[PDB]
């Protein structure tokens, strides 16, 4: 996994790859690493994939009801201090690695949060196998007061930079642009730099090459009735 | 990690530097080491950065609680709480944390509580992994009722060396000063105290 | 200290009844009639609302008719916020039984484990017993088709033609009257009608207020199948027996 | 009516009868009084000798909270005792985690909270006594009243008990007659003298003076009992203002 | 300091009668005239912001609630026990629903949850029943639009119409004339505002009167783009202004 | 009246009945007195039998080997009361390596009684006690009333006609204080005090019973012959 | 009649413990008063220490629940300060839980939940206490929140309590038809407090020494009470013009 | 020793055009040991296909449990459950036995009724979602079928073409592990009618 967060001008931006993996195996070509949390905060994911998935859900969930309850946007420190306080009661045994960035009335925040529950603030962040890959890139890049078009070049150059060099990531690149003032935009798929070149061959068989047994018609209504 | 506070004539002063490790990598080379449980009641935290953000946490609650109900509390208190949860989770954390404060009655207050959960007040106080290297520069250079300049160029004299042969520490020093006259932050680059 | 305001809801009076579970049935006389019929070939349910409003919204309304599982269904009488406490335990009691022993829990058990349920509340915990009367309709492969009451006592039995809640005892003498054992399920859908239609408080029966079903072992190559009456399929019924 | 007989029932006064009737006990209670003075305070209580067979000192009333806190109090005694042994656990509690003393002001609503608590059940049955504690911490010198309800203020001078009209009458006089303060040994003597002039309301039988203090002059402020000399001596005093 | 009430202060009474939610429903009788509606295309609940005082914020009392992004709910009686079953409601959305399916639940199961809870009130140890009448409509993808009323006995009905409170004997006589079963969301609007009036006595505006909507899809509302399946909240509170406008058509 | 229910309700002047009605219990239980010196410390109590065939309700429990009581009115209360005091008086000598002083145990009694009056469910004792004891300050006579109120004195005698033996103690003070170093004395003049609240009935062998603890002396119960002596 | 008692329904739909908890509200015999200006909120309160011996310093019914937040009650002290406590343990648990300073409004919501369940629970007693809470919201402004024993709650433009509350409501309810805002048009909270004291004296047809008030003052980031000295210079510049 | 090998087998599943195919081997051993060659692992709740692998005793729980809650779903909402909805009640289901989980690698497939569009996705033992548009594999010979997926599938074919490439993915994949083949079945899932079919394979 290559995720990374980085701040501009008048706001923040997450970036993840495509790429989930079962050992040295690719399980997902395509699976989203930014998480929902509220419309204006939102969770990228590194470690255990059913670990961030269910930690950010169940923030987000909490998030909501105490959004309804307060009448109030919520907090990205909200969001940052139920995260850390659930991953350190587990002590790493969630195996969540997370970049958590958005908007809210105290204005654009970005932080990393680690499965022990340790927290970072940072203009830049990034997480994962291919996070070396991408620090690499946001030291040599990152300046102060980016526009919105450089924070989203820089963000997905460092996770391209992940991509290409960390056999952990793969795939495509997602990104999300949480903005002041502006409904944060989520951009699935925002690169596609690895679709798979056209087969030489078509594999399609002639019907009946298979050898079988038996057919039957499976019953999958209720009640075939008089 | 390396981290001291120092008392001095007109309070006392916090002092750490940024970097945070994973084995080799510096996973965040800005860290902000110094941390506020109250006012004018800041630490020092060397270890688990997961274990000494929630006890500063739970300190800064205790205290909030107590400001609400009794009034602004004492340096000594502060130090107590910290102990309080060290000591009797002592299994199950690995925490080091320097307690700083400034009282108008008391002035200037120094308290260590290393692994253990032991409490040790103190008139400096030095810790983390660079720490090691300079206890002879530090036990040589400090005096009590040193100017704030003169306490200033201790600390960053002290952790300039710290950083020097640490491989755990370096990035920018940070310092917090507390005084009668407030809260005053400090920083200072790697190219004016490299070349100390 | 609380003793004070103690009902003590499970206590025996003089004559050795317990008052809540008469007060309770007492309850239950004044909500709408239910009725079950069972034939050879199936059980009728059919059931009387007590709200007659034009607003109401009837189509997609529940009071008196629940489903338990594919086999076996209830007629509420009562309390309905009661009833769904139960209704929901005894789903889930069906359930149990099912991935215990991969079998559909017979009839009579689900019964007796609802009606231990409301035993329960008069004997201990100081709690008002339920305010519901159940009649069970249901069909296993042991007894076939059965019908059941149950009411707040916890005391259950089993009947071949029953009604529960308003004006039972002229219900009964009725079904009593007409039924007979040899009887098929669209002989007593009419029995079921007609016995409402005589006993109901309302100056004529219409579709509008009634809840109406069939459990019949005439599905498609010889399985059981619950039918639950649509409002249209309630006034198409009603005419057919020539009620309206 | 029936609003009377259950604790936490509010007539439609507004009044909880209950706590009402736990006062009439504490009138019914022995006097027992406190004065704030520069650097501390001082209490003081009537002791009925209901016999001769009693041991003279030994039934001590006044009890000792940590080390730094004194409390005493009219009514049931039983209820007193059970009080004192909660804000002892509170005091304890409070220094384990804080390390400091309790302060006095943090005290007195430790013992509020406790006994509001006693008025918001009708399983548990209101405090039996009104209580006169205080001492001197950081702050300086606190005196302290505490009633059934959960009510408590602060002091310059407090009484409580059958001859409480009386002593609070001889307290007004001494608040008008030295507004620069009173010394903690002047204390001791007007403890003295209030507690025997308070006497007339339980005149039947004699009774048993019984004087402690804190003061952060005279005891460094630690709670003391006043013994020997210093008892006779404010007991002289006090024979010699009532003749 | 012990809970001694574990026996119910709700019991029949001999005539069969459970006092307590008889009289429950007295309190919700006295409560202010709230109503729905349902349309073809939505479902409209309303109610009057009866203002205790005229310093108070009555913007802040909220008395119609957003429980689910598609199912509102609007209460008369006891606000205050309305108050925290809207709290309970939104939990229960939650915890017995989304985080086992991923969805939110449909307007009756959420409704049946609600139900539940007064039931519990109704039968529990040492508890009063809720001292409230709620109306709850809602949107769900296989039932489509509906309206529940939701009784402090845990008792709920679906209706195509309906008002409870002060004067709901009058309103739905009122509603019985008007409602078919063609009617538009803006024609459903218009007849509840009609209603509505008959029950108030004071000022009629946008600022006394409380108004949503269950409705279109609201993807403005949502906060977020890039999700094309997540198309936005059904539930819509109508503006001071939204509702002036239309009380000029009126 | 209507405030005696139970043990939780003031009455409208400040009383709790049921307390009242547990002192009551105690008022007619048997006779038993209680008197000390600066030596030692003597329990003296009337036992009291059903009929003729029956025996005599035993009347004094030892708690430590330097400390016990007697008891009147309710027998299984007192039972409950000194087992308490015999596992505090165990607990200091086992933690501490300390004999748990008389005045402590009167506190301890005090404020196990207290907490049956202010809680509902529960009742008062139904019992009083008059614990004698020889510790680091010498003799000791403690009344425990189940109000909570613990008394330390010199004499005293609590149940029926009590009041007959606690007005000679009250004349005979001076003279029973100095019996010092002389036990067989000190217990006259406790059966003495004793005499004065019996009517009809007199002190015989196996009605008789006294208890002593003193100064060289652990605490010891004699019945039966032991007693003759006394008589 | 038991009804009357505990906390359930009688035949009117009524809770007689509710409505008598209101009544306990005013045995104290303390009006309060509550206003906002542009950057602050101000709370004024009666203050009568009738006996001489008592304390004067001790005796307050105003409290500092956070650094925001402040909070002035009607009604009995123990039952004040029951809630002064949970207030204040319910501050410090949010700001920990969920990394900001609870807001006004929240806390209001949170004791009126908490006043609500007692008024349902039998067991518990309501409190006999109207809790005015009041901070300068970092979202809303300038806040004041009311709770009852009723578990109501609502904010308010300005609001006053105790038992001559109405002449007190209908003084600034006139005040606030002149000048058609929602607030006290005046930039230091000096003047706001100035105000406050003013149409309390005119609403009951009192003179007020500076032992006879107590002050609280919400703005930006912290609540603080005006000592008798700071109350005094306030009734200075009130009588100087 | 490790639970998902001790009994073997394989799911696969593929989206065709407007169809759906779910496929699995009959095998159940003890490691080397063969015991049963019945032992399907594709079960249905209405219209939703779920195959299970892995350990055999999790695979029969799991089927009674989904069983059970498909059930009181459908009494409860007045309709089947949906590929999707499911789906998620597989993952929460899994998920909350985080620290102690079922060891099995399950695979859903079918068709919303409502959308009519082809659904499969595939989980890790603790619930993570694999929702694929292509295939879904699982199993002990997982490896060998991602192989043969993704070099045989082709996007868009027809249901009758669709059995044999899902066909012979599985066959080839199975004839490559030892914990796998025994026979096999493969369903062909079309909006309203769905077709079972055994086929014939090599017995070792
Ligand atoms: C990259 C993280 S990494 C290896 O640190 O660079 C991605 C992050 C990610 C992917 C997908 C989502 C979607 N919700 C979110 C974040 N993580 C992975 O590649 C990690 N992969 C997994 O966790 C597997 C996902 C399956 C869908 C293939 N799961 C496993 O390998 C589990 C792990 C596990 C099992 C038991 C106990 C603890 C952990 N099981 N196996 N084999
Ligand atoms: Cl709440
Ligand atoms: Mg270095
Ligand atoms: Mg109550
Ligand atoms: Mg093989
Ligand atoms: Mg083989």
């Amino acid at each position: 996994t290559t995720i990374a967060g980085l701040v501009f001008q008048d706001g923040v931006i997450l970036g993840a790859d495509t790429r989930a993996t079962n050992d040295s195996v690719v399980a997902d070509k395509s699976c989203e690493k930014i998480h929902f949390i509220a419309p204006k905060i939102y969770c990228c994911g590194a470690g255990v994939a059913a670990d961030a998935e269910a930690v950010t859900q169940l923030i987000g969930s909490n998030i909501e009801l105490h959004s309804l309850y307060t009448s109030r946007e919520p907090r990205v420190v909200s969001a940052l201090q139920m995260l850390k306080q659930h991953l350190f009661k587990y002590q790493g045994h969630i195996g969540a690695y997370l970049i958590v960035a958005g908007v809210d009335p105290t204005g654009s925040h970005l932080f990393s949060i680690h499965a022990h529950g340790s927290t970072d603030v940072g203009y830049y962040l990034s997480l994962g196998s291919g996070s070396l890959a991408a620090m690499a890139v946001l030291e040599s890049h990152w300046k102060q007061d980016l526009t919105k078009e450089e924070a989203i070049k820089l963000a997905s150059d460092a996770i391209q930079a992940g991509i290409w060099n960390d056999l952990g990531s793969g795939s495509n690149v997602d990104v999300c642009v949480m903005e002041i003032g502006k409904d944060a935009e989520y951009l699935r798929n925002y690169l596609t730099p690895n679709v798979r070149e056209e087969k030489q061959k078509s594999y399609k068989f002639p019907r009946g090459t298979t050898a079988v047994l038996k057919e039957s018609i499976v019953n999958i209504c209720d009640i075939q009735e008089e | 990690t390396s981290i001291m506070a120092v008392t001095f004539k007109d309070g006392v002063i916090l002092g750490a530097d940024s970097r945070t490790t994973t084995g080799a990598y510096i996973a965040n080379r800005v860290t902000d080491k110094l941390t506020r449980v109250h006012d004018k009641i800041w630490c020092c935290r060397s270890g688990s950065a997961a274990d000494t953000q929630a006890i500063a946490d739970i300190v800064q609650y205790h205290l909030e609680l107590y400001t609400s109900q009794y009034g602004t509390p004492s340096t000594e208190t502060a130090a107590s709480v910290f102990k309080e949860l060290c000591y009797e989770n002592k299994d199950n954390l690995t925490a080091g944390i320097i307690v700083a404060g400034y009282d108008d009655k008391n002035k200037g207050e120094v308290y260590t509580i290393p692994l253990g959960g032991s409490v040790h007040k103190l008139p400096y106080a030095i810790a983390g992994s660079g720490s090691t290297f300079i206890y002879g520069y530090c036990d040589k250079n400090f005096r009590e009722n040193m100017s704030k300049e003169e306490t200033v160029d201790f600390i960053k004299h002290s952790l300039s060396q710290a950083i020097k042969w640490d491989g755990s520490s370096g990035g920018v020093i940070r310092m917090v000063v507390l005084t009668a006259a407030g809260v005053e932050r400090l920083i200072f680059y790697p190219d004016e105290y490299e070349q100390l | 200290g609380s003793r004070r305001y103690d009902s003590r809801t499970t206590i025996f009076s003089p004559e050795g009844r317990l008052y809540q579970v008469e007060y309770a049935l007492e309850s239950i006389s004044h909500a709408g009639t239910a009725i079950g019929i069972m034939a050879s070939d199936g059980i009728v349910l059919a059931a009387e609302r007590k709200v007659t409003s034009t607003l109401l919204e009837q189509d997609t309304s529940t009071e008196k008719l629940y489903k338990l599982n594919d086999k076996i269904a209830v007629a509420v009488a009562g309390l309905t916020a009661d009833a769904e406490i139960l209704i929901n335990t005894a789903r889930i009691h069906a359930q149990n039984y099912l991935k215990t022993y991969n079998e559909d829990i017979p009839v009579e058990i689900l019964v007796r484990r609802l009606s231990d349920i409301k035993q329960g509340y008069t004997q201990h915990g100081g709690l008002r017993p339920f305010g519901v009367s159940f009649i069970y309709a249901g069909y296993d492969d042991r007894y076939g088709y059965q019908l059941y009451t149950s009411n707040p006592s916890g005391n259950y039995t089993g009947w071949k033609a029953i009604s529960v809640g308003a004006n039972t005892s002229a219900a009964q003498t009725l079904l009593q009257m007409d039924y007979k054992d040899d009887m098929k399920v669209d002989d007593a859908i009419e029995l079921a009608l007609k016995t409402l239609s005589k006993t109901t408080d309302s100056s004529a029966l219409t579709y509008d207020r009634l809840e109406f079903a069939t459990i019949r072992k005439g599905a498609n190559d010889g399985e059981v199948y619950q039918k639950i009456f649509k409002p249209q399929e309630i006034k198409d019924i009603l005419v057919k027996t020539g009620i309206t | 009516t029936g609003y009377d007989l259950s604790n936490s029932v509010f007539s439609p006064d507004g009044r909880n009868f209950q706590v009402e009737y736990a006062v009439k006990a504490v009138e019914n209670g022995t006097t027992s009084i406190g004065i704030k003075c520069n650097d501390g305070v001082v209490f003081a209580v009537e002791k009925l000798i209901t016999s001769k067979l009693l041991v003279p000192q030994k039934n001590v009333k006044i009890q000792v909270v940590d080390r730094h806190i004194g409390c005493v109090y009219s009514g049931l005694i039983p209820d007193g005792r059970h009080l004192v042994n909660r804000g002892r656990e509170e005091a304890a509690s409070f220094k384990k985690l804080y390390k400091t003393p309790i302060p006095i002001p943090a005290f007195a609503d430790r013992l509020g909270q406790y006994v509001q608590a006693h008025t918001l059940y009708n399983s548990v049955r209101p405090f039996g006594v009104s209580t006169i504690f205080g001492g001197v911490d950081k702050n300086g010198a606190h005196l302290y009243m505490l009633e059934p309800s959960g009510s408590y203020w602060g002091y310059k001078g407090a009484a409580t008990g059958k001859g409480r009209q009386s002593a609070k009458a001889e307290l007004e006089k001494l608040v008008d007659h030295h507004p620069e303060g009173l010394s903690a040994r002047e204390a001791v003597k007007q403890a003295a003298k209030i507690i025997y002039l308070a006497h007339e309301d339980n005149k039947e039988k004699d009774f048993e003076l019984e004087i402690s203090w804190c003061s952060l002059s005279e005891t460094n402020g630690l709670h003391k009992f006043v013994k020997g000399d210093l008892l006779q001596e404010a007991i002289d005093f006090a024979q010699k203002e009532i003749n | 300091m012990t809970d001694r009430y574990s026996f119910s202060l709700t019991t029949f009474s001999p005539s069969g009668k459970l006092g307590q939610i008889d009289y429950a429903l007295t309190a919700v009788k006295q409560g202010v005239t709230s109503l729905g509606i349902k349309a073809t295309n939505g479902v409209v609940i309303a109610t009057e912001k009866k203002s205790s005082s005229p310093l108070a914020m009555s913007e802040t009392l909220s008395k119609v609630s957003l429980l689910t992004p598609d199912i509102g709910a609007v209460y008369s009686g006891m606000g205050p026990d309305y108050r925290v079953l809207v709290d309970k409601s939104r939990k229960v959305a939650h915890t017995s629903y989304k985080r086992i399916y991923g969805e939110y639940p449909p307007t009756k199961l959420l409704v049946s949850e609600v139900a539940k809870i007064m039931q519990e009130a109704t039968q529990s140890g040492g508890v009063r029943p809720f001292g409230v009448s709620l109306l709850i409509a809602g949107h769900d993808e296989f039932n489509g639009f509906s309206l529940y009323q939701v009784d402090p006995s845990g008792s709920y009905f679906p209706w195509k119409a309906t008002a409870i409170g002060k004067g709901s004997v009058a309103a739905k006589t009122f509603l019985e004339k008007r409602w078919n079963d063609e009617l538009e969301l803006e024609d459903a609007i218009h007849i509840a505002l009609l209603t509505l009036k008959e029950s108030v006595e004071g000022e009629f505006n946008g600022d006394t009167i409380e108004l949503a909507i269950i409705g279109d899809e609201n993807p403005d509302l949502l906060g977020y783009t890039g999700i094309p399946t997540d198309k936005g909240p059904r539930f819509r509170k109508l503006t001071s202004q939204e509702i002036n406008d239309r009380l000029e058509a009126l | 009246n209507n405030y005696d229910g139970d043990t939780v309700t003031f009455s409208p002047t400040g009383r709790l009945f049921q307390v009242e009605y547990a002192l009551e219990a105690i008022k007619q239980g048997s006779v038993t007195v209680g008197l000390r010196s600066n030596t030692h410390a003597v329990l003296v109590a009337l036992k009291r039998n059903a009929d003729e065939l029956s025996s005599y309700q035993k009347k004094i429990i030892k708690c430590d080997e330097h400390m016990g009581l007697s008891l009147a009115g309710l027998a299984p209360d007192a039972r409950v009361l000194s087992n308490y005091l015999r596992q505090q008086c165990n607990y200091s000598s086992l933690v501490f390596n300390r004999k748990l002083a008389v005045e402590r145990a009167g506190h301890l009694l005090c404020d196990k009684a207290q907490k049956n009056t202010q809680s509902y469910g529960g009742r008062p004792y139904g019992v009083g006690l008059l614990i004698i004891g020889y510790d680091k300050s010498g003799a000791h006579l403690l009344e425990f009333q189940p109000s909570g109120n613990v008394t330390e004195l010199y004499g005293t005698a609590i149940g029926a006609r009590s009041q007959g033996a606690k007005t000679y103690l009250e004349r005979t003070l001076d003279t029973f204080i100095k019996i010092d170093g002389n036990p067989d004395e000190l217990i006259k003049a406790g059966v003495e005090a004793i005499s004065q609240s019996l009517r009809d009935e007199s002190l015989t062998v196996d009605n008789l019973s006294i208890a002593i603890v003193g100064k060289d002396t652990p605490f010891t119960i004699y019945d039966g012959e032991a007693v003759a002596k006394y008589i | 009649g038991y009804d009357r008692h505990i906390t359930i329904f009688s035949p009117e739909g009524r809770l007689y413990q509710v409505e008598y908890a209101f009544k306990a509200t005013n045995q104290t015999n303390i009006n309060s008063l509550a206003v906002r200006g542009k950057d602050c909120t101000v709370v004024i309160s009666q203050k009568k220490v009738p006996d001489k011996l008592l304390d004067p310093t001790t005796v307050s019914y105003i409290f500092c629940i956070s650094r925001t937040i402040g909070m002035v009650v009607n009604g009995p002290i123990p039952d004040a300060r029951n809630a002064a406590l949970r207030a204040k343990a319910e501050a410090a648990e949010f700001r920990y839980k969920y990394g900001y300073d609870m807001p006004c409004d929240v806390l209001a919501k949170r004791m009126a939940n908490l006043s609500q369940i007692y008024t349902q629970r039998a067991y518990m007693r309501p409190l006999g206490v109207i809790l005015t809470f009041v901070s300068v919201d970092e979202e809303l402004g300038p806040s004041i929140y009311k709770t009852d024993p009723a578990g109501y709650y609502v904010g308010y433009k300005a609001t006053a309590t105790g038992p001559k509350q109405q002449e007190i409501t209908t003084n600034l309810e006139n005040h606030f038809k002149k000048s058609k805002i929602d607030h006290i048009n005046e930039e230091s909270w000096e003047k706001v407090v100035e105000f406050a004291i003013t149409h309390m004296i005119d609403a009951l047809g009192t003179e007020f020494s500076k032992n006879d008030l107590e002050v609280g003052v919400a703005t930006k980031d912290k609540f603080f009470t005006l000592s008798a000295e700071n109350i005094e210079e306030r009734l200075v510049a009130i009588a100087e013009q | 020793s490790d639970p998902s090998s001790i009994n073997g087998g394989i799911v696969v599943a593929m989206t065709g055009k407007d169809c759906v195919a779910i496929a699995c081997d009959l095998r159940l051993g003890s490691q080397s040991l063969g015991v049963s060659n019945k032992f399907e692992k594709i079960f249905h709740y209405g219209h939703v296909f779920l195959g299970i692998t892995g350990l055999a005793t999790d695979v029969t729980t799991l089927n009674e449990m989904f069983r059970y809650k498909t059930n009181l779903y459908k009494l409860k909402e007045e309709r089947a459950i949906e590929p999707e909805t499911f789906t998620q009640l597989v993952s929460s289901s899994l998920y909350e036995r985080r620290f102690g989980p079922y060891f099995v690698g399950p695979v859903v497939a079918g068709i919303n009724s409502k959308s009519g569009k082809p659904f499969i996705a595939g989980f890790d033992l603790i619930g993570c979602i694999d929702e694929a548009k292509d295939f879904i594999v699982s199993g002990t010979a997982s490896d060998q079928l991602f192989g043969m997926c993704e070099s045989l599938y082709e996007p868009n074919l027809e249901p009758e073409d669709l059995f044999e490439t899902i066909s012979q993915a599985l066959l080839n994949a199975a004839d490559r592990d030892a914990l796998s083949g025994w026979g096999a079945v493969v369903y062909i899932i079309k909006k309203d009618e769905v077709v079972k079919r055994y086929l014939k394979m090599r017995q070792d």
